[PDB]
Parts: C-alpha cells; sequence; structure tokens
C-alpha cells in the first residue's frame, strides 16, 4: 500500500513499462551485434559491450542520435528500425496520458506553515478580485500603525488572472490555499489554532441574499466546532440573518467575535446623509485608512480636505488625571491642551457613551475613543498630569515619571 | 594525482557541520543575547532594510564576478590540476576574497537559519560546501584543481526577485517567463562545466587515462547540440562517467521540459492579437467606431463610409470593441487594411481614449445592435 492514489499508480505502471522495454531491448540487440548474422557466417559482429547498447538505445529513442555507436549486422540494422518505429508507436499512445497525470497537479496544494512570532489572519468565501481589492488596500495598506500579519486565502478551485496577479503582487505577505473551511483537515491545514482571527467574505451582488447568508453562517459553524475560541468577523448581506449567529452556542460578541452587515451600514450611511448632509463621506474615511500627501499643485480647498482625511479613530485609557472630572471638562482638557478630540468613553456592566451629559463623571482607567493623526500622537491622554505637566506649552513631552 | 585533497575539504566541511546539528538536536531532546542577531540577520536578508537589500543585490552581482574568474580558469587551457606558484600571481586571490565574503553571508544565514537541519542540507548550502572549502585548499598547497567552481552559476536564480525589488517587470507573464529563462541558463552553464570536468578528467576505470581535451565551450555547444535534440556526432563523449551523465542530462532535460511545455504554450497564448496604439499621420484624418461590432454591421456601413468613390475623400476608420472580432470581420478587415483598423479595447475606459487618440480623431460613430432582446438595455 506504499502508493495510493490512481495517478501514481498509473506513473508507477508507465515508468515500470519503460524501463523493462529499455533494459531488455538492449540485451536484445547486445546479442544481435556481439553474434554478428548468418549471411555473412557470424564474420560481421561488433564488439559492445551492454552498456554501450543500453547507452544507444537511449541515444536513439530520445531521437539525438549521435552517430557514435551505429550498428552494422543486418539483423541489429533492422531491429533498430522496429525498435524506433514500436517506440513512437507506444510513446504516441501514452502522450494524451503523460499530458493528463501531469495536468491534475494542483497548483495551490500544501500548507501554511507558522513561522513562530509572525501572526496571521484567514479569510475564506466569496474570495474574486474586486471583493479582495477593496479589502486588502485597506489591510495591507501602505501604513497600518507600523504591525504587519500575513493573510491566508483560502479557497475551492483557482483564482483567475487579475487575482492571480494581485496575490503576485504581494508574495511576501499573502498566501492562497486550494481548500474550503468546511474541512477539518483544511483547518488544519491552514493551522487554524494558531492564526489569531478568521474573516468570512460575501457575495454582495447575490441574486438570493438568503442562500448566500445561509452559505456564510454555515462556515461560521464549521470554524466555531472545530476550534470554540477563535475570533471571527462575518460578513452578512440582510439584517434579519445576524439572528441566527446568536444561536451558535460559542458566538459572542462581548467575547469578541463580530458581523458586519451590508444592508444594514450600505443603507445606514445613506439614512445619516438625510439628516446631516455630506455625513456618508466624515463616516466614510474617519473608518478607513487614507494617506495624507500634499503637494503644491493640489488647490487650497483638496489640501484642507486632505488633512482632514488623515484623520482617524483611536482608543485609549485615560490618565488618573481625567479622575471625576465632568465629561465636558474632559473634552475641553483634550481638546485645548493635548490637541486631541474626544468623542465618547467605556463606562461600568459595559457599554458606550458618545457625548455625555455633565450629569456623569469619568470614573478612573475608563477607555476614551479619539480622533487624532496616529495612535502615538493619542498617547498623550494617558500620561498627562494636573500637577506635574498642566504647565508645559509644547505637548511633544507630556509622557514623562512626573504624576 | 592531487584533486583528492581538494574535494574531501568540502566533504569534511559538510559532514563536521552535520554531525554538530545532530549532537545538539538529540542532546536536546534526551536531556538569549542571540535572539537580537537571529531577528537583525532575518532583516538583513529579508532586504526589507535598504542595507539588507543592497547586500543581496553584492551577493548577487559578486556571484556573478565569481564566474567570469571560472571562465578564466577555464580559458587557460591544460589539465584539470594545474597550476604554477601563487606569489603576487596573476588574478587568483580575488576569488579567495569572493569565498570569505559568501562565508561570512553564509553565517548570517545560519544565524537566520529556523531550522539547522533544512538549512544544512540546502541546495545554496552545498554550493558553498563545494565551493569554499577548496578555495582555501589551493592557496595553502599552492596548486590548482579547476574543481566544482561553476556551481556558483546558481545564483543566477536571484534575478526574477531582483527585477522585483527593482520593479523592472510588472505582470504575472513577465514574471513567469523570467523565472523560466534564468532556469534554463542556470540549468545550461552548470551542467556544462560538470560535462567539462568528467571528461577533461578521463574515469576512474581507466585510471584517468581516457581523457578528452574539451574546452568548457565545446561541452557549452554540445550540450545545446543535444538538449535540441540535433545531435550532429562531432564531439561525441567517450568518459563512461561522461556517457552516463549524457544519458541522465538528456532525460532530465525531457522530463523538465515536458513539465513546462504546458506553461510555456500558456504565456505564449496570453498575448492579445489586437493590442496596440494608433500613430496619427499628420494630416491624414480619421473616425472612430465603437459598439455593437460585428461583420454584418460593419459591412452596411463600410461599405457606404469606404464606397469605390466618396466625392474624392479618404479618412483612416478605426474600430475599437473588446474581445475578437470573428473571422468574418477579420476577413473583411485585411481586405480594407490600408484604410481599417481594430484595437482591442473600450471606450468606457480613458486609457483605451487615448490609445485611440479621441483628442485628434475629428467623430466618433456609436453603433447598436437592431435585434437587440431588450431595447432599454441596449439604449
Amino acid at each position: 500500500n506504499v502508493l495510493k492514489t490512481s495517478t501514481l499508480i498509473r506513473l508507477v505502471q508507465l515508468v515500470v513499462s519503460f524501463v523493462s522495454l529499455w533494459l531488455t531491448a538492449a540485451g536484445f540487440l547486445h546479442l544481435l551485434e556481439n553474434s554478428g548474422d548468418p549471411f555473412f557466417d557470424f564474420g560481421n559482429a561488433q564488439h559492445l559491450t551492454y552498456w554501450e547498447c543500453l547507452y544507444f538505445l537511449m541515444v536513439t529513442m530520445s531521437t539525438v542520435g549521435f552517430g557514435d555507436i551505429f550498428a552494422t549486422t543486418v539483423l541489429g540494422r533492422t531491429f533498430v528500425v522496429i525498435f524506433i518505429m514500436i517506440f513512437i508507436g507506444l510513446f504516441a499512445s501514452f502522450i494524451p496520458e503523460i499530458a493528463e497525470i501531469l495536468g491534475k497537479r494542483q497548483k495551490y496544494g500544501g500548507s501554511y506553515k507558522k513561522e513562530r512570532g509572525k501572526r496571521h489572519v484567514v479569510v475564506c468565501g466569496y474570495i474574486t478580485f474586486d471583493s479582495v481589492s477593496n479589502f486588502l488596500k485597506d489591510f495591507l495598506h501602505k501604513d497600518r500603525e507600523d504591525v504587519d500579519v500575513e493573510i491566508v486565502f483560502l479557497h475551492k478551485g483557482l483564482p483567475g488572472l487579475e487575482l492571480e496577479g494581485l496575490l503576485k503582487r504581494h508574495f511576501t505577505q499573502v498566501e492562497y490555499f486550494w481548500g474550503s473551511v468546511m474541512d477539518a483537515n483544511d483547518l488544519e491545514r491552514v493551522k487554524i489554532q494558531e492564526a489569531d482571527a478568521c474573516l468570512v467574505l460575501a457575495n454582495k451582488y447575490c441574486q438570493d441574499p438568503d442562500q448566500e447568508d445561509a452559505a456564510n453562517i454555515m462556515r461560521v459553524i464549521s470554524i466555531k466546532n472545530y476550534h470554540s475560541d477563535i475570533k471571527v468577523i462575518v460578513q452578512l448581506l440582510q439584517y434579519h440573518n445576524k439572528a441566527y449567529l446568536l444561536n451558535i452556542p460559542s458566538w459572542d460578541w462581548k467575547r469578541g467575535d463580530d458581523a458586519v452587515c451590508v444592508a444594514e451600514l450600505k443603507l445606514g450611511f445613506i439614512a445619516q446623509s438625510c439628516l446631516a448632509p455630506g455625513f456618508s463621506t466624515l463616516m466614510a474615511n474617519l473608518f478607513t485608512m487614507r494617506s495624507y500627501k500634499p503637494t503644491p499643485e493640489m488647490s487650497q480647498w483638496q489640501t484642507d480636505y486632505m488633512r482632514g482625511t488623515g484623520m482617524e479613530m483611536y482608543t485609549e485609557y485615560l490618565s488618573s488625571a481625567f479622575n471625576a472630572l465632568t465629561f465636558p471638562e474632559a473634552a475641553e482638557l483634550c481638546f485645548s491642551k493635548l490637541k486631541l478630540l474626544l468623542l465618547a468613553i467605556e463606562v461600568r456592566e459595559s457599554t458606550l457613551a458618545i457625548n455625555p451629559g455633565p450629569k456623569v463623571k469619568i470614573e478612573n482607567a475608563t477607555q476614551g475613543f479619539f480622533i487624532a493623526e496616529s495612535a502615538e500622537e493619542v498617547k498623550r491622554a494617558f500620561y498627562y498630569c494636573k500637577n506635574c505637566h498642566a504647565n508645559v506649552s509644547d505637548v511633544r513631552q507630556i509622557k514623562k515619571c512626573k504624576c | 594525482r592531487q584533486w583528492y585533497s581538494f574535494l574531501a575539504s568540502s566533504l569534511v566541511t559538510f559532514g563536521s557541520g552535520l554531525v554538530v546539528i545532530i549532537i545538539y538536536r538529540i542532546v536536546l531532546w534526551l536531556c538569549g543575547w542571540m535572539t537580537e542577531a537571529k531577528d537583525w540577520a532575518g532583516e538583513l536578508i529579508s532586504g526589507q532594510t535598504t542595507t539588507g537589500r543592497i547586500l543581496v543585490g553584492l551577493v548577487f552581482l559578486l556571484s556573478i564576478a565569481s564566474l567570469i574568474i571560472y571562465f578564466i580558469d577555464a580559458s587557460t587551457n591544460t589539465s584539470v590540476e594545474t597550476c604554477l606558484p601563487w606569489s603576487s600571481s596573476t588574478t587568483q586571490q580575488v576569488d579567495l576574497a569572493f569565498n570569505v565574503f559568501f562565508m561570512i553571508y553564509f553565517f548570517i544565514r545560519f544565524v537566520a537559519a529556523n531550522d539547522k537541519l533544512w538549512f544544512w542540507v540546502e541546495l545554496f548550502s552545498f554550493v558553498d560546501y563545494f565551493t569554499i572549502p577548496p578555495s582555501f585548499v589551493a592557496i595553502y598547497l599552492d596548486r590548482n584543481w579547476l574543481g566544482l567552481r561553476f556551481l556558483r552559476a546558481l545564483q543566477l536564480m536571484s534575478i526574477p526577485d531582483i527585477l522585483t525589488y527593482l520593479n523592472v517587470l510588472k505582470t504575472s507573464t513577465l514574471i513567469r517567463l523570467v523565472q523560466l529563462v534564468v532556469s534554463f541558463v542556470s540549468l545550461w552553464l552548470t551542467a556544462a562545466g560538470f560535462l567539462h570536468l568528467l571528461e577533461n578528467s578521463g574515469d576512474p576505470f581507466f585510471d584517468f587515462g581516457n581523457a578528452q581535451h574539451l574546452t568548457y565551450w565545446e561541452c557549452l555547444y554540445f550540450l545545446m547540440v543535444t538538449m535540441s535534440t540535433v545531435g550532429f556526432g562531432d564531439i561525441f563523449a567517450t568518459t563512461v562517467l561522461g556517457r552516463t551523465f549524457v544519458v541522465i542530462f538528456i532525460m532530465i532535460f525531457i522530463g523538465l521540459f515536458a513539465s513546462f511545455i504546458p506553461e510555456i504554450a500558456e504565456i505564449l497564448g496570453k498575448r492579445q492579437k489586437y493590442g496596440g496604439s494608433y500613430k496619427k499621420e499628420r494630416g491624414k484624418r480619421h473616425v472612430v467606431v465603437c459598439g455593437y461590432i460585428t461583420f454584418d454591421s460593419v459591412s452596411n456601413f463600410l461599405k457606404d463610409f469606404l464606397h469605390k468613390d466618396r466625392e474624392d475623400v479618404d479618412v483612416e476608420i478605426v474600430f475599437l470593441h473588446k474581445g475578437l472580432p470573428g473571422l468574418e470581420l477579420e476577413g473583411l478587415l485585411k481586405r480594407h487594411f490600408t484604410q481599417v483598423e481594430y484595437f482591442w479595447g473600450s471606450v468606457m475606459d480613458a486609457n483605451d481614449l487615448e490609445r485611440v487618440k479621441i483628442q485628434e480623431a475629428d467623430a466618433c460613430l456609436v453603433l447598436a445592435n437592431k435585434y437587440c432582446q431588450d431595447p432599454d438595455q441596449e439604449d
């Protein structure tokens, strides 16, 4: 049972038959030439080694034919003519076979290998050049706040040319595997236990979204069943399909699993834009990486706009200097003293509150939500001291041992 | 027979480091300052550091320089071990300098090795075990075995990545091509050195008395004459080792090539038959056509627009459409080819509007399917 699949069987059959033909034919020619032949009363022999005859049949079977070891018995010559034809005939019958058993190989087989401290996240579902691009252009954006993780796709069937071009264009970061998250063996090839999350993607233009959402749910069931505590993020098409995720035993959004719903957000942005014109873009930029790269030939309005597109959301724990302030005071200090815009806070029992009323106090070690240039720019809110640093003018030194 | 002194140095280098790695692992099985250098070496090898990238480019260029020293040595003629005293001699010690540079680089990787086992049984580690140790034997013994020094040529396999770093090649087709062509010359150059060594040596069964004094250039030619299956029989081999290497070379070339026939067919087949741009011949005017371009829709227009008289005025007629014309339209196009041009493309793309010089065409005509199954969509 050393060989298993039909391809290896055939191969071994073909290769065995080939060496069997070659070894035997060499003995036959060796006999004739070392004998001479009866027409010349065995006087016309060539004293060839069997090794020369084995070599000579390779040199002729390959159609190279150096003409170093030519035959001279009439029986040798006539055997060589038959050998040429019967080899061409046998080989021509096997050309198709060879082409098939060569062609059956998967171009995207194998397993992912975990390079110790290098992290990665898995992607599966509706993987297509467009659906990949709009994700990948953010996930592999030219800055990420200086963090790198590998991105590993698995899908069944081939990527198609445009996606293969995109894959090759990023090949140090990205990997693709033939397979499906419906199979525990593929969840093992892709080391799901050692990936830190899995992202599941869907066809926004599916001709029946109930079926696409049913298919994407199935997966989350497969992934959660294989290893309970994995982080999962799933793209649903319709709103009401979210109900089914809450039924899965090891689904927990407080723990940190999540579902993004296309119909919920797509119309929700449009709706807020009816209440406040243009707001859709304020939102769409504030939650996606953009490159602030001002140049002198830009218009004045384009430069101010871009700097505005450079803004990002971050979150941080506030300094003890914020203890028992009211929210408007914390916001005034963040804006005026730190040059940070503070939107919202985590408050205990967990809940999120945006622009809280003056009736609240900011409690110790609450997490705040900031709009800023970079995560580094926000760290001042964690460090700032009402005794030690409130006197400081230039904010680029607020991190210190005094507290 | 001085040559055994050289190849022994390669063998003991490989075997002693192998045994040390085996001891390490089995001892740790049967029972931190490194970690900075580990990752720092990994960066320099990645070439995401500009230094690491530069040094990789230099490692590659210096590998090409090493082969020139080998071809000059092969240009010296005479037997496979032949020498004169090294004292201020010729140019020799430049490849000692290159060998220690490569051994230093080999230590870097050893540091970055991950699994020492698979690092020690690596193709380029074999290249290093063969070339590095005999270089010292040569200057020490005051003698020169030509040896396996041509193996360094496998570093030509760097070219696809170097041209990716410099971004000289872009599309997947050019990538592949360059990979295939590089692998082909790497195989050809190296195989020639291997055969050259055998035949100029003779072989042990005939106590090295049966040699052929082939140049490396003859061996490089001879492998082309056999790889092409032409086989003139002018430069036939005669060592048993040469003959048996030639038999293996024939089979392994046929096997490699047969695996790549499909690939070659695909990367050949992907070319657009109707690519390119229209070039404006100054005072010659033209008008653009696009939309439902089909043999019939073309014909009934074209038979008026290119009618045998027009009141004596001539302008070129330039179609663009996505996908191929089909045979009957291609026949009509060839039948008028001095007047008419066809381009793969669409007026939905500003780059195609530029290839077709829309700013310098004097009009554009847009054509539609009269028999569309839903005219609202066609309109």
